[PDB]
């Protein structure tokens, strides 16, 4: 993975001594060299993974998140570099320092074959993200909202970093490829239940499971634009992944620890989606939205087939860009209007024609339009939750109509209708706007064509 | 035909014959605990280095 991240570290040297008036320029573009090589991770074989050294492994799971993860990072160049514009040169190098650090420990995550350097990595997340948010947050509660993501967090990992080292002294390893081979069942006793409850809280807060969502509509709404696309896109799926990779060792014991967790789901998509329809904050929507879309992947993990795994990984994916995407187009609106309050500024594809299109395209990914690789992933999810009970049927349909109501509200109300008369300085799109969108909308309606590059490890 | 020993004789430490075996165990002392057997050989490095987690050397 050095190929990887030494550029990644490179980055560094080369924002700090960029001229005054090129740093914008130098770190986009050489961010853009670094991910169009990532796609060399795609050499996967069909019965072993990609295993590069001691330290570092990729397979199909790890692979495309890494290359979402090394997209996103020129896309939040793009994204920030207007509200910063009046910020210190220093302190404009530190902004771009803390991201590019962030691609670093998330990149380092994905293919550690060490379970205790996956949990540093995962944990070193944390700081830059934190640093993010209440150094470049707007309002007075981007310091409450760094709070609840830290020690929500926090209160999790600790318990984690303690079950892993317990697993190490027994088992006498967590190389990954080892537990593969060594791993043994995991019998009924409080002992085992509370292994089972530290080697997945962690992750669960990371989705966030229902019920322990409340730092993420915090954090969104708080965050920086870039903050909010990463956060989004990346950090939630840090707790899929870890998901998808320790509930190997927890067998099979996850097939009664699951039950509570797939009820908080299961109702817990409903609730948060019914949330949404009653939403007065556009970012808060959004937010909203994503513990939605992260309860069907909860549910997909823990049933734990072929078919909900490749349904985990393809929603991963979709949700990652098609977040990204509703944060970055709430955010233009944001920088002429200054408000978040959805029903501000109405009626705008009058006003902002093309910027319409995007919020069409974005809304239909959003509520699975077929063959997207929204509906990929949510129709592969349903079709294995049908198999572990029928009943639940009836729950996800329910989901996808109320899916389909907010992400058409949320266009209707603020595309459509009559614009807002006292608004006069909705300025014409900007080509970094424009071009912003479509290298979201892009790759992900592309990423259609060739489905199976998304699906995971077990396609 | 007796004579005064002088100043310092009767302090010096004198040598003196005995036929009395000279005692084998005069502390009865039990039999001392065996040492810890020794750790010898050739220092080697460490195989795969200090093998900490995750650590490759
Ligand atoms: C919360 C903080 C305030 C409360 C203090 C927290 C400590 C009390 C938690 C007690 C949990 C039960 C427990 O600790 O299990 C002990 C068990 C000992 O078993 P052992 O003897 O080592 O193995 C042979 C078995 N005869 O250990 C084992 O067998 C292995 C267990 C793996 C390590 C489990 C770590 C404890 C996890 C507790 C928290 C989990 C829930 C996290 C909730 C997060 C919510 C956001
Ligand atoms: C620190 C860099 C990572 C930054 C992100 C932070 C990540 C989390 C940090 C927590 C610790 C996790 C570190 C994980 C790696 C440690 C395990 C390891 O790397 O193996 C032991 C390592 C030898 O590495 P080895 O596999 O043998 O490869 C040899 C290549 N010549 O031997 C070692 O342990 C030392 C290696 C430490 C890694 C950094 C040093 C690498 C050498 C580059 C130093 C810079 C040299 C250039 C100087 C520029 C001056 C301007
Ligand atoms: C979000 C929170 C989710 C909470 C989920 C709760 C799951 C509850 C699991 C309960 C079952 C635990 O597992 C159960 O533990 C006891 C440990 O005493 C084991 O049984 C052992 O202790 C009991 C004492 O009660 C003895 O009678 C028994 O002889 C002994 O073997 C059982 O063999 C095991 O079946």
């Amino acid at each position: 993975m050095l190929k990887y991240i030494i550029p990644t570290i490179m980055l560094m040297p080369l924002t700090w001594l960029s001229k005054n008036n090129m740093i914008w320029v130098n770190s986009t573009a050489h961010s853009l060299l670094i991910s169009f090589t990532s796609l060399l991770l795609m050499n996967q074989f069909g019965d072993n993974s990609l295993n590069f050294s001691l330290l570092f492994f990729s397979d199909s799971l790890s692979t495309p998140l890494l290359i979402l993860t090394m997209w996103l990072l020129p896309l939040m160049l793009m994204a920030s570099q207007h509200h910063l514009s009046k910020e210190n040169l220093t302190r404009k190098k530190l902004f771009i320092t803390m991201l590019i650090s962030l691609q670093l420990f998330l990149i380092m995550t994905f293919t550690a074959m060490e379970l205790i350097l996956f949990y540093i990595l995962f944990e070193a997340t944390l700081v830059p993200t934190l640093i993010i948010i209440t150094r470049w947050g707007n309002q007075t509660e981007r310091l409450n909202a760094g709070l609840y993501f830290l020690f929500y967090t926090l209160a999790g990992s600790l318990p984690l970093l303690v079950a892993l080292i317990y697993i190490q002294n027994t088992v006498g390893s967590l190389n990954f490829l080892m537990l593969q081979y060594w791993v043994q069942p995991v019998h009924n006793s409080w002992s085992n239940v509370f292994m089972w409850l530290a080697c997945m809280m962690a992750f669960m807060v990371k989705m966030p499971l229902y019920g322990l969502h409340l730092w993420l509509p915090k954090a969104h709404v708080e965050a920086p634009i870039a903050g909010s696309m990463v956060l989004a896109a990346v950090l939630l799926k840090l707790g899929g992944y870890g998901m998808l990779r320790i509930t190997l060792i927890l067998n099979p014991m996850t097939d009664f620890m699951a039950y509570p967790f797939i009820m908080l789901s299961l109702w817990g998509m409903i609730m948060t989606s019914s949330i949404c329809l009653r939403q007065t904050d556009l970012k808060s929507l959004i937010a909203y939205s994503s513990v939605s879309h992260m309860a069907l992947v909860i549910v997909a993990i823990l049933i734990q087939t072929p078919w909900s795994y490749m349904g985990a990984t393809a929603l991963m994916i979709a949700h990652g860009l098609t977040s990204s995407m509703l944060f970055c187009l709430a955010n233009s609106n944001y920088e002429r209007i200054h408000s978040r309050t959805m029903i501000l500024a109405r009626g705008l594809q009058t006003l902002l024609p093309l910027m319409a299109t995007w919020w069409l395209l974005a809304s239909l990914t959003n509520l699975a339009l077929p063959p997207t690789i929204n509906l990929i992933g949510e129709l592969f999810v349903v079709m294995s939750t049908f198999s572990w009970s029928n009943i639940t049927i009836i729950l996800m349909g329910v989901n996808m109509v109320i899916t389909a109501l907010y992400s058409l509200y949320m266009l209707i109300m603020t595309q459509r209708g009559k614009y807002t008369y006292h608004i006069n300085n909705i300025s014409p799109s900007f080509t970094r706007e424009n071009a912003l969108m479509s290298l979201h909308i892009l790759p992900l309606l592309l990423l259609t064509l060739n489905p199976k590059i998304i699906l995971g490890p077990l396609y | 035909g007796w004579v005064r020993p002088d100043l310092g004789d009767l302090s010096k430490v004198t040598k003196v014959k005995t036929d009395r075996p000279l005692p084998e165990n005069p502390y009865h002392s039990r039999a001392r605990p065996e040492p810890n057997p020794e750790v010898e050989g050739d220092l080697k490095p460490a195989r795969h280095g200090s093998r900490l987690f995750f650590w490759t050397m």
